[PDB]
DNA sequence: ATTGTCATGGAATTTCGC
DNA sequence: GCGAAATTCCATGACACTACCTTCCCAGGAAACAGGTTTCACCAGCCAGGCCTTGAATGCAATTGTCTTACTAGGAATATTTGGACTTCCCCACCTACCATTCAGGTAACTTGATACAAACACAGCCC
């Protein structure tokens, strides 16, 4: 707590025995767990290779319910990834921040 | 915030030699390297049986000799009284005792 | 298993033999009831140290690494069998 | 600094079956070394008890049995005994 | 499965000091059994000289006094300048 | 890839006992928790020089009873022949050996 | 002085072709 | 309007710190072991005769045990003087933890090789 009130951050704690209320952290971890057990059938789980590519994998996932990347609902533009919309690039950056 | 009331493993257990301190005299001796919890209960109870087995024994010779307190001299004759007391520390020396009293029954005065 | 009267299976030349081992020329008669009395005292304290081993990995088998832990226990070391 | 002892421990054993016996300093320090000393000896065969069975633990079964090695005859009886009454008295309780 | 042993490397220690010279199977594990024994009494001394200084750590140091310890006059003498040439030879390579 | 010539430390030493064996029996004896790098190399060579002491010994014997083979009689005969050898094994039984040759030279025969 | 969630495949729904 | 195709929907499940522990199975093989038969040779049990060793009785000699005195050194108390063990604080090198790579050893096999044992005749050493 004494680092986290150097940087401005406001800690948050759940209710004790209740896992439930983080939300999204229990649900992306059964994102990473359903992606590095994916990569790893049939090999030894050398799974200290694999996370750079997590978070570059689940994070040029689409959400099926939203129909983003999560780089476009963070930064706005994909990077050089496989499979980058076009779309975008019929557009000026400098007004599709407020877009 | 509080927490609940810190019962001792020595009171849950009966005894009065303690178990934390054992518990940690069996994780930084190297005699292992996985202790189980019940192995420091077992193992006061027996450091504890046999401190009492002097001192039961050690209470008698201060008695008998008229003592308040108990002095290595009745440690030393608490021992080697008992027969299987002393099959135990058979190699011992205790500090500060002599020896019992013996004669070998030839010796005696002609 | 029950087999008695073998304490008087070490026998009357096989004391004698291990008497003179010893460097031993004349013996009495009478040591052949204290070599017994000796040879038990010292197998009740290597079998009763070497089937607290062999009960405790629950085998059935006192092995051979078994009497010579026991025997290290002792301080009397047994080279040739292991441990 | 600090040093550890079982004497306090003692007085705790001593006034149960003797409560009106004091003890002295110098045969405080037997009663002391006498713990210690019977501490790694039964330690140190359960010790050596792992590595003769190919385990990295020590259990309770294996303080019983480096009880069963060290002490002769009838204190091998009692203390064995005295050890899973203050064992059964334990894990029924927590 | 597989049995660790020294058989192997009494045949490289044979073969030095009389090379025209075989060994029979019930002599290797004396020569076996010899080492194994040798082995934890100088390490096993060299342990329990870690607990008396209160580190955690067996040196180089801690062998020479476990085996100034276990042998006896004369082999004292040698076993000790038969280490610290192995360990200077062993310390200028690498 | 390739790598380099994997040179053993037993030579790297001038040794003949391993101390790649000696350095995973410092660490699976839980005889401490660091192990320095050298303490196996000094340990391998004294159980080098002793294991040259016995058989040193042990050759002579076979010699002058005109054997090939060292058979353990005379490992029995090479311990309790050398003073500070039989010091160290003073306790130790050798298997299938019997004893030296000895009489206290008062049974000798009238 | 805190709170589920969200990828995912039938299956229902809408587009829409002409 | 039917069908095909493009799309939105929503009910749901799994993530939450995890390994041991027990008992039975499987299994192959092997471990010998416990069980048992078989036969031959040998070691143990049997008993007595002769001799030597032990035990006892003994007389005596010096060895040893006690008494007494002059005394030397040990111990304790002192001051002090001196010699150090451990607590302290900090940094670096060394050990470890790791994976990949490779080498060596153990098992294993087939062969080879060499020695020890068993047997026979004789020699030498020691004793009656």
């Amino acid at each position: 707590a004494e680092w986290a009130k150097e940087r401005g951050i406001h800690l948050e704690f759940s209710t004790p025995y209740h896992p439930q209320s983080s939300g999204k952290v229990e649900r992306k971890n059964s994102d990473i767990k359903r992606l590095l057990t994916k990569l790893l059938v049939g090999r030894p789980t050398k799974w200290y290779d694999l996370l750079p590519v997590v978070q570059l994998a689940l994070n040029n996932t689409y959400s099926p319910v939203l129909k983003y990347t999560p780089h476009q609902l963070l930064f706005g533009i994909d990077s050089n990834t496989p499979f980058a919309n076009q779309d975008t690039l019929d557009l000026t950056r400098e007004e599709e921040l407020s877009l | 915030k509080a927490r609940a009331k810190a019962k001792t493993r020595s009171s849950r257990a009966g005894l009065q030699f303690p178990v934390g301190r054992v518990h940690r005299l069996l994780r930084k001796g190297n005699y292992a390297e996985r202790v189980g919890a019940g192995a420091p209960v077992y193992l006061a109870a027996v450091l504890e049986y046999l401190t009492a087995e002097i001192l039961e024994l050690a209470g008698n010779a201060a008695r008998d000799n008229k003592k308040t307190r108990i002095i290595p001299r009745h440690l030393q004759l608490a021992i080697r009284n008992d027969e299987e007391l002393n099959k135990l520390l058979g190699k011992v020396t205790i500090a500060q005792g002599g020896v019992l009293p013996n004669i070998q029954a030839v010796l005696l005065p002609k | 298993k029950v087999l008695r009267d073998n304490i008087q299976g070490i026998t009357k030349p096989a004391i004698r033999r291990l008497a003179r081992r010893g460097g031993v020329k004349r013996i009495s008669g009478l040591i052949y009831e204290e070599t017994r009395g000796v040879l038990k005292v010292f197998l009740e304290n290597v079998i009763r140290d070497a089937v607290t081993y062999t009960e405790h990995a629950k085998r059935k088998t006192v092995t051979a690494m078994d009497v010579v832990y026991a025997l290290k226990r002792q301080g009397r070391t047994l080279y040739g069998f292991g441990g | 600094s600090r040093k550890e002892s079982y004497s306090v421990y003692v007085y705790k054993v001593l006034k149960q079956v003797h409560p009106d016996t004091g003890i002295s300093s110098k045969a405080m320090g037997i009663m002391n070394s006498f713990v210690n000393d019977i501490f790694e000896r039964i330690a140190g065969e359960a010790s050596r008890l792992a590595h003769y069975n190919k385990r990295s633990t020590i259990t309770s079964r294996e303080i019983q049995t480096a009880v069963r090695l060290l002490l002769p005859g009838e204190l091998a009886k009692h203390a064995v005994s005295e050890g899973t009454k203050a064992v059964t008295k334990y894990t029924s309780s927590k």
